[PDB]
């Protein structure tokens, strides 16, 4: 192949392309759930004022 | 409010003349990065409700 | 494509004045035909397909 910055032929991997090449933004495929109080399914709630 | 990118132009491109067999010359570009962020200007003024 | 030929005009015509019954002039013009033929100019880029 050929360097980065060769005299004769463009490439991406050029120093003059630099910040114009942008990933895409995607979600979160790793995102566990959100906890929840474990207490509340045990204990009886009660009427609170 | 995010700013502005800019690719400036600094490249010597260039062609030649060329007779009917004469195989042809080759060339390339260059670039730079300029980049501009807005600023704010701000100031505050007081006065009695009366 | 074939170019084109120019008849550049290099003659020196005149005329004369005369009375009534005087013998009119005879004169003669002149030329030289100039050429001009097209040439290429010509440059290649290269880039890769990413």
């Amino acid at each position: 192949g050929f360097s980065a910055d060769h005299s004769q032929i463009a490439q991406t991997k050029d120093t003059m392309f630099t910040g114009y090449l942008d990933p895409v933004q995607a979600k979160d495929y790793f995102a566990e759930a959100e906890k929840t109080s474990i207490v509340q399914r045990v204990a009886q709630k009660i009427p609170m004022g | 409010a995010t700013g502005i990118v800019i690719p400036h132009w600094t490249g010597d491109v260039s062609a030649q003349w060329i007779g009917e067999g004469d195989m042809k010359p080759i060339t390339k570009g260059n670039m730079t990065k300029r980049d501009v962020h807005p600023a704010k200007i701000a100031t505050i003024f007081v006065a009695s409700a009366e």
